[PDB]
């Protein structure tokens, strides 16, 4: 009657009252970092490569258009449907990170810090983490549901909207989370993972630097740029906060990108994929598990464009060549180039992941497209195919961390908002591009031989530091950004920044057009195409709450 | 039940389909009851009884000798049945269990006739074939469809880098026409894969082999009566390397002590199963792998794709590398029950039932290497053990009275279930010799995972039930249950079901006599009530798991707690923590499933026409759902609601005429049809966005039948330019691409331009028992058809199209030979692409078509040698026999496959054709 | 603050096969019994486990391995052996007496 | 037929044992008691902490 419908009980969990223990509050934690290695999949990683196919860097690459269908609807701009499974998917998955993110702070949020001294440093870290994926959602989509009551029960949650705020309060609503996580966060982190002080500040000011070119009209057009925003991209990338963390440039650009020099100096921020560590086939970086080339069988996903790999070539004085760069192919015999090409694009003929051994060609060996997609791979997230790191479980993946913030990414943002603020210190934000373009000069380390064997004419060359217009000065920190970030899934979220993407995009769509067949019917539509729909299914359960993006039919 | 929806099935049929499932020699025999099988040996099926019963589990509850369990029938022995019954309205179904919600089968097995003892020998074996195949390019026809793919987007046909160079050029009216074709000799440079000619699906099919043996044996003493069967099954399948058996033993027996007063007995079989299955996917890979790729490469290797082939695994290796992944499976079934009559009328009676069964086998994992086809060199094992034990106990009181017309039954009574389930498996990888001799744990020098976990539940049931008879014409009856499960709290754990049923035998009325040519009419209705509580044992709560993530994923995704927070990059245990999979719901309560039912037997012309019919309207309430979250909600948002109603309404008939004939002809038919309505009421917000149900998450399947679908309109082919530019804007639209419908009629073709274009009910189903005996022979056919439903073909997006598909090159279809062309404009199948530009997989009319069949599911002829031969080797009965199952196919011309009933990737249903015997003392 | 657990489990299946002819007289004061036959026997057995470390709560409804965050061991292995035998067994009584 | 129950709580703590058991044998004669069926058959559930 009684006791008998009682005995049996949930065996191997732990029940909802009893997550909220303090025993508890640092598995929590933990675990809202671990989404980060292991929620993304094949098509939808957490560093959005898959969705930087709409950039002038990189084709989908695959066996063809309908290998991910939706996906090359993305690369060319046609045919997308609000109704799409990706699209979908990835808002389901970012905001799957952030109930980690809040069910730790619910935690966090009760416990008593004489007896957990470190209860604002864990709560700031969870803040950060909560502002790292509204802020990828803020890109992906614009206008988003801002989740950041950790209190917030099951049911409130029907009632949310993607416009409760303006797009402005929803941009600072991100810059609050990172803003605390300044404030709150140690200045170094024993433990890798945990983001440091410098880290929130970089983050603070890319999302300053993002709010600053402002939409505050029913479209996507720049609406003036905001410069106490800027302002702020400024302060919280102050070098004297950055030095307090110890960050900086490795001497070497290849060093951000290669298994030995995980979590070095550059790496201000990234998600700490391992090996050998107790889960079924490693806590890889699956979702770079498509863009491995042929000759490991599968799959040949995210490959560069011929756009990107002009754009390493550089004049008789080592400075790009802003105007005719995409009018030849790079030819290595006869043409200045870029070191950061051969850190960025292999290329047939030369070495992949710097391995003499593993010479790519314009094979079945290679590339799986028989040239649709071309002959180039993507090296930046790809390993030494001999390498400990190198395991195939479902796919080849590998433990190479991803970096979200470069200390590059840094200074970069910081030459971005002087330039847009004149105010005199234009001949700083130049002095920072020197920077890196020097780095980048020196970065010949793994491929120091490359004049003699291949015939390559390395040639780069910092800009004399002169009183520059603020237009020209935009047009050379572009081309920074254009050689130092390419193949990290930024670019496309550029140009969405600067109002540039129909432009720019429409533009690459003809010009190659002539390399790549895929561009032929491809067109951007302008107010519209700049961010991916809101899921269709979203809109359609949120019962009129939520608002779909402008450019896009009452469906 | 005399008041009741009761179909009554003539087991006598069963053993002549040789089914070693007999739920699976059911198919069609009874309406409403729809059962549905591929052609995996073990013959396991699906049994939905009146529609669509819930939004949980729609399977039934059958009670064997008293014992309730949920799932089986092809694990125990078929051939010690002796009677079955389906229940299929509320009123007869509920006082069975607290689970009769999608209605009830009750089985007896063979007791022991009084003073009786005989024993029966049944003998029977079969081969197996492959029918219905699916037609697809050869190595030649590969080449011509390529060209014209090529050719038709005006790219040099000369560039496909696999092995095809082609001598084509343009006839007179400027289309372009091939002339000859050359195949190289070898798929890659190095020449380790030659060319093929490989006929796939023959190369993973063979001749099976069904074997089966029976003995049983009984015996009657007026104080007692005991039963004993053994029985043996054997059927290698006509996929390879796919196989099932049982051993089976049953032991019934009863004492009647003291004055017939005091009876104890016992009903108990015992079963060993065993099997290895079919891999998920080798029908998609056979279909998909070319012709070109041999089954074997240069070197004796298995063959596999390499250079610009695709990305397929080679069938037979698959089947091959999966032979030894066997497991065994014992039950043991039974109960024991007490029976008490202390005086005339009243008895007494408990019965615990037993259910239990365990099931071990080892899954291999060896490396695979065909052509670029690899897995690294990944050897594995994986040693699992699961155990399901369930038990059953109950209390019975009833009392019987006859006042000289009045009649009466009453009983009351309690139950008590439980299930506990328990798995585990031991995992170990890398194996230097790579056999199952030697790929057992202790033997693997790599990485080693544990899992496992356990669960249950528990019922507590009272009830009583009242029968009442007037002067043998009027009849009603009362069932009243209250139901509690432990998958509830305190607050809801129990609900209340009642039932109501009247009969009213209207030719024992005595104005109805004057006819005599109609010997029982009896209308009878019903109302009456069912619980449901199908659902996750753990469904109550909000669960957090460790979720460590040491479990196979696929392409990530493991949603795992750990994390190397410390940036080691690894090698040592990393620090975990928990991950919410399900919000909790402290107010679920009972799903309620209400049925009405009305229906009238029949008797004509002394009891040669018979029959009944059937009309039910059928409502489940407070559906148990379980809910998606909002998308905000994030991880394991989900939780189980009541939230949700859905209907089901229908007829059903049966019909059979007997008669014998004076040139020595007996002939015995007897049909049956039926159609139901089923329509969802309400839903949930959250799952109506989400398709789960229905209309693909773009329009919401409340209002429309469950599984309905929503799609474009394909409106023909676009056949000159003319066309495209006098339709909507639609993009990637050109000639010989298909016309999508512009519903909206906004001119532009878009997300917008669906609507609901599929139904899985069909308008009626209905079978058919035609049985002659002449001159010692006798012949059985039973015919089955479904008519007027709609299926979804997969197989058409292989068939009709070059590049319906994620990835190029794979294996087509035959008839996309015939695809429309300037050279040949007389046909519906699009023109030969290499880019969905149209995307011509949007779900749209192109791939719904009409799946309605008749079927000869059986045919048998048997000569049994006359009584005065065989009784003088003392047989009461020698019989031989031979017969044929699903020997033939009537289908749609409009259908474009092969089985309408199996119209995608199912394991094939084969023909069967049987010899055996029965012999008996 | 080493926890653990270990699933384990074990089946151990024998099977025996027999077959016996017997004759039996009686012949005034002789008695007498034959009997050859032939017995088949068969042993299998296996055994296998799973071994998990590292648990948040102590409890036997949690403790099982899918809830482990630590370390894992798989263990197991079967054997078996098999059984031929031919027999023949005589009985003979004299007038009751001498065996 | 027969069935049966053992249960024993040893004398050190937290030591127990049980068993439950189930027999059913039979046999037929059939033809002239020429043809004989038989079986026997026991079903034991045990269960023990050491
Ligand atoms: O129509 C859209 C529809 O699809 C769904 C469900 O599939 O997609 C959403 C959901 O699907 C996933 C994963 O399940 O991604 C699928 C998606 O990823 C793409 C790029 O977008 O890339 C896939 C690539 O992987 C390969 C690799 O195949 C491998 C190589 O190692 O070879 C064997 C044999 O194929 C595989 O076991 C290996 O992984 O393809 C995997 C892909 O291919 C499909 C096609 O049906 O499976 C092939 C299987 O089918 C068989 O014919 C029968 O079982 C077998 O031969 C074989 O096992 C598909 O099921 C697999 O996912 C390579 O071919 C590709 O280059 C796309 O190509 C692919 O569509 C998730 O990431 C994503 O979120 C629905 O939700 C949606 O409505
Ligand atoms: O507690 C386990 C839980 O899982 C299910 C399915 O979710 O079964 C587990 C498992 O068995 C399926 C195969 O076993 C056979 C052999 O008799 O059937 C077992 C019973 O399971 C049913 O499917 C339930 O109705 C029913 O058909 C059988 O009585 C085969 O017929 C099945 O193919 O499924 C896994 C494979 O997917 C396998 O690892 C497990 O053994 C539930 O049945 C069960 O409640
Ligand atoms: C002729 C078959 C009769 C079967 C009923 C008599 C029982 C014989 O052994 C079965 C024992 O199973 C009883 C249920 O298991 C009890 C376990 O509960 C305690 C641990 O959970
Ligand atoms: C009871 C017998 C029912 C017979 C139904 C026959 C259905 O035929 C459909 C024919 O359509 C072609
Ligand atoms: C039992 C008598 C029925 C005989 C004819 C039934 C025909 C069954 O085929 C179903 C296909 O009909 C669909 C029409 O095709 C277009
Ligand atoms: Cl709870
Ligand atoms: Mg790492
Ligand atoms: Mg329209």
């Amino acid at each position: 009657c009684d006791d008998f419908l009682d005995r049996q009980v949930p065996q191997g969990i732990v029940t909802g009252d009893q997550i909220a223990s303090p025993e508890y509050v640092d598995n929590l934690v933990i675990s809202a970092y671990a989404i980060w290695a292991t929620g993304d999949d094949i098509n939808s990683s957490f560093s959005l490569w898959n969705y930087d196919v709409r950039s002038d860097d990189c084709y989908k690459g695959g066996s063809g258009t309908e290998d991910g269908g939706v996906f090359n609807a993305l690369e060319i701009s046609k045919g997308i449907n609000t109704t799409d499974w990706n699209i979908n998917d990835i808002w389901k998955r970012l905001y799957q990170c952030i109930t980690r993110a809040n069910t730790a702070l619910q935690s966090l949020d009760q416990m008593d810090e004489k007896t957990y001294p470190l209860k604002n440093q864990r709560i700031a870290e969870m803040r950060f983490l909560r502002g790292h994926a509204h802020f990828m959602l803020k890109q992906l989509f614009k206008k988003i549901v801002i989740v950041n009551d950790e209190n917030m029960e099951p049911d409130a949650y029907n009632e949310l909207s993607n416009t409760t705020y303006t797009n402005d309060e929803q941009w600072q609503k991100i810059a609050d989370d990172f803003q605390f996580a300044y404030d709150n966060l140690p200045e170094v982190q024993i433990e890798k993972g945990r983001p440091a002080q410098a880290a929130a500040a970089a983050y603070l000011a890319k999302t300053y630097l993002y709010k600053a070119y402002r939409q505050d009209g029913a479209d996507n057009a720049l609406t003036g740029i905001n410069e106490e925003d800027l302002k702020q991209v400024v302060k919280y990338t102050d070098p004297l906060i950055m030095a307090k963390g110890g960050y900086g440039l490795e001497t070497d650009y290849s060093m951000n990108f290669l298994p030995q020099y995980e979590n070095g100096a550059e790496s201000v921020w990234a998600i700490q994929y391992s090996i050998n560590d107790g889960t079924y086939n490693g806590n890889l970086n699956w979702g770079m598990g498509l863009t491995t080339p042929q000759i490991l069988g599968c799959c040949d996903f995210h490959k560069p464009s011929q756009n990107l790999v002009n754009a390493f070539k550089t004049d008789s004085q080592g400075k790009p060549l802003f105007s005719t760069y995409d009018n030849e192919n790079y030819e290595v015999a006869t043409d200045n180039v870029d070191p950061r090409l051969f850190h960025t694009v292999g290329m047939p003929g030369f070495p992949y992941k710097y391995n003499e051994g593993y010479i790519i060609q314009k094979n079945d060996d290679w590339s799986r497209s028989k040239g649709l997609y071309g002959y180039y791979v993507s090296l930046k997230e790809n390993v030494d195919p001999d390498c400990d790191c190198l395991k195939k479980g479902s796919y080849w993946a590998s433990s190479l961390n991803h970096i979200v913030i470069r200390y590059a990414d840094v200074l970069l943002m910081r030459a971005e908002a002087l330039i847009q603020l004149n105010d005199g210190r234009i001949t700083d934000a130049i002095s920072l591009i020197n920077e890196v373009r020097s780095r980048a000069a020196g970065s010949t380390m793994l491929i120091f031989n490359y004049k003699e064997d291949y015939g390559v004419n390395f040639k780069v060359t910092p800009y004399d530091l002169k009183a520059y217009a603020q237009d020209e000065a935009m047009k050379m920190l572009k081309w920074e950004r254009r050689v130092e970030f390419g193949m990290e899934s930024s670019r496309f979220f550029d140009l969405v920044r600067w109002g540039e993407a129909k432009d720019v995009i429409n533009a690459y769509y003809v010009t190659e057009a002539s390399r790549c067949s895929i561009y032929k019917n491809a067109g951007f539509t302008e107010n519209k195409n700049e961010y991916l729909p809101v899921p269709f299914e979203q809109i359609s359960a949120s019962n009129g709450n939520y608002t779909q993006n402008f450019g896009w039919a009452a469906a | 039940d005399l008041t009741g929806a009761v179909s009554v099935v003539k087991v006598d049929e069963i053993q002549k389909q040789g089914e070693n499932n007999p739920v699976k020699a059911l198919q069609g025999r009874v309406p409403g009851m729809n059962i549905t099988a591929d052609g995996n040996p073990s013959g396991s099926a699906t049994v939905r009884i009146r529609g669509i019963g819930t939004l949980n589990n729609n399977d039934p509850l059958y009670i064997i000798d008293g014992v309730p369990t949920k799932a089986g029938m092809h694990e125990l022995n078929g051939n010690d049945i002796e009677s079955i019954q389906v229940l299929k309205d509320a009123a007869s179904a509920s006082i069975y269990g607290s689970r009769a919600a999608n209605g009830v089968i009750i089985i007896t097995t063979k007791q022991g006739k009084k003073g009786q003892i005989k024993i029966n020998f049944d003998a029977s074996v079969s081969a197996s074939m492959y029918q219905s195949k699916m037609n697809v390019l050869n190595t030649e026809q590969y080449g011509r469809a390529m060209w014209q793919a090529y050719v038709n987007d005006g790219e040099n046909p000369n560039g496909n880098a696999l092995g095809y160079a082609y001598n084509w050029g343009y006839n007179a009216d400027g289309n372009p026409v091939l002339y000859g074709m050359t195949l190289s000799k070898y798929l890659d440079s190095k020449n380790t894969m030659p060319v093929a000619d490989t006929d796939w699906f023959d190369e993973i099919t063979r001749t099976g082999v069904i074997q089966q043996y029976n003995l049983s044996v009984s015996n009657g003493s007026e104080k007692g009566s005991s039963f004993f069967s053994l029985g043996y099954y054997k059927n290698l399948g006509v996929i390879k390397d796919t196989d099932f058996d049982r051993f089976s033993a049953r032991m019934n027996s009863d004492y009647k002590l003291i004055d017939d007063i005091l009876t104890i007995g016992q009903h108990f079989t015992l079963n060993r199963t065993s099997e290895v299955q079919a891999p998920g996917g080798i029908i998609e890979t056979a279909l998909d792998i070319p012709s070109a790729i041999p089954v074997y490469a240069s070197d004796g290797s298995w063959g596999g794709p390499v250079g610009g082939w695709p990305d397929r695994r080679n069938p037979r290796a698959v089947l091959e590398y999966n032979k030894d992944n066997r497991y065994t499976y014992w039950r043991m079934f039974g109960d024991a029950y007490v029976n008490l009559t202390p005086f005339k009328g009243f008895n007494l009676r408990s019965t615990f039932g037993l259910d239990y069964a365990n099931k071990q086998a080892r899954y291999f994992t060896y490396p695979y290497q065909e052509g670029t086809q690899t897995n690294n060199g990944k050897s594995a094992v994986e040693a699992k053990q699961e155990h399901w034990t369930k038990w059953m106990w109950n209390a019975i009181a009833t009392y019987q009275l006859e006042v000289g017309k009045h009649r009466g039954d009453v009983m009351i009574g309690m139950e008590l279930n439980r299930e506990d389930d328990s798995h585990f498996s031991g995992y170990k990888e890398d194996f230097s010799i790579l056999t199952p001799d030697y790929m057992w744990p202790d033997a693997g020098s790599g990485t080693a995972q544990a899992y496992g976990a356990g669960e249950g539940y528990s019922l507590v049931s009272f009830f009583g039930k009242m029968n009442y008879s007037y002067a043998d014409r009027y009849l009603l009856s009362l069932t009243l249950r209250r139901d509690g499960s432990s998958r509830f709290g305190k607050n809801h754990r129990y609900a209340t079901f009642p039932s109501v049923s009247l009969g009213w035998r209207i030719t024992q009325e005595n104005f109805m006599k004057e006819l005599t040519w109609l010997d029982d009419l009896k209308l009878r209705a019903s109302w009456g009530q069912t619980g449901n509580q199908e659902i996750s044992n753990l469904a109550r709560y909000t669960i957090y798991a460790p979720n460590y993530g040491t479990t196979d994923s696929f392409g990530g995704q493991s949603y795992g707690t750990a994390y190397d927070i410390t940036g080691s990059n690894g090698g040592g245990v990393l620090p975990s923590g928990f991950k919410r999979n399900q919000i909790g719901n402290d107010n679920i309560k009972w799903e309620t499933t209400t049925q009405t039912n009305v229906g009238i037997d029949f008797s004509l012309f002394k009891q040669s026409l018979y029959g009944s019919l059937e009309y039910y309207y059928k409502k489940a309430t407070d559906i148990l759902t379980e809910m998606a979250g909002v998308g905000v909600l994030g991880e394991g948002g989900s939780r189980w609601i009541n939230s949700g109603a859905m209907k089901n309404q229908g007829f059903e008939f049966n019909l059979g005429y007997r008669n014998k004939t004076a040139f020595g002809l007996t002939y015995d038919l007897n049909g049956n049809i039926s159609t139901y309505r089923n329509e969802i009421l309400e839903l949930p917000e959250t799952v109506a966005a989400n398709g789960k149900f229905g209309g693909n998450g773009v329009k919401s399947v409340v209002g429309h039948t469950y599984g309905a679908q929503v799609g474009y309109i394909a409106d023909g082919i676009f056949k000159s330019q003319d066309e495209v530019d006098n339709h909507a804007t639609q993009e990637g639209a050109a000639v010989g691409r298909i016309r999508y419908r512009d519903i909206d009629h906004n001119g532009v073709i878009d997300e917008r331009d669906q609507n609901w274009i599929y139904d899985p009910t069909p308008s009626f189903s209905y079978g058919l028992n035609i049985y002659l005996e002449y001159k010692n022979f006798d012949l059985t056919m039973f015919w089955q058809g479904v008519q007027g439903v709609d299926i979804i073909s997969d197989v058409k997006k292989k068939s009709d199209f070059w590049s319906a598909s994620n990835v190029g090159f794979l294996n087509k279809g035959t008839r996309l030979l015939n695809a429309w062309s300037p050279t040949n404009p007389n046909s519906d199948i699009p023109a030969l692409t290499r880019s969905d530009t149209n995307n011509e997989q949007r779900v749209s009319t192109y791939f719904v078509e009409n799946g309605s069949f008749l079927k000869l599911r059986n045919i048998q002829l048997g000569y049994t040698v006359p009584a005065v031969i065989s009784k003088k080797m003392r047989m009461d009965r020698l019989r031989f026999y031979c017969s044929a199952q699903n020997l033939l196919t009537i289908k749609s011309k409009n259908f474009t496959g092969e089985d309408p009933e199996n119209p995608n990737f199912s394991y094939p249903i084969p023909v069967n054709i049987t010899f055996g015997l029965n012999i008996g003392f």
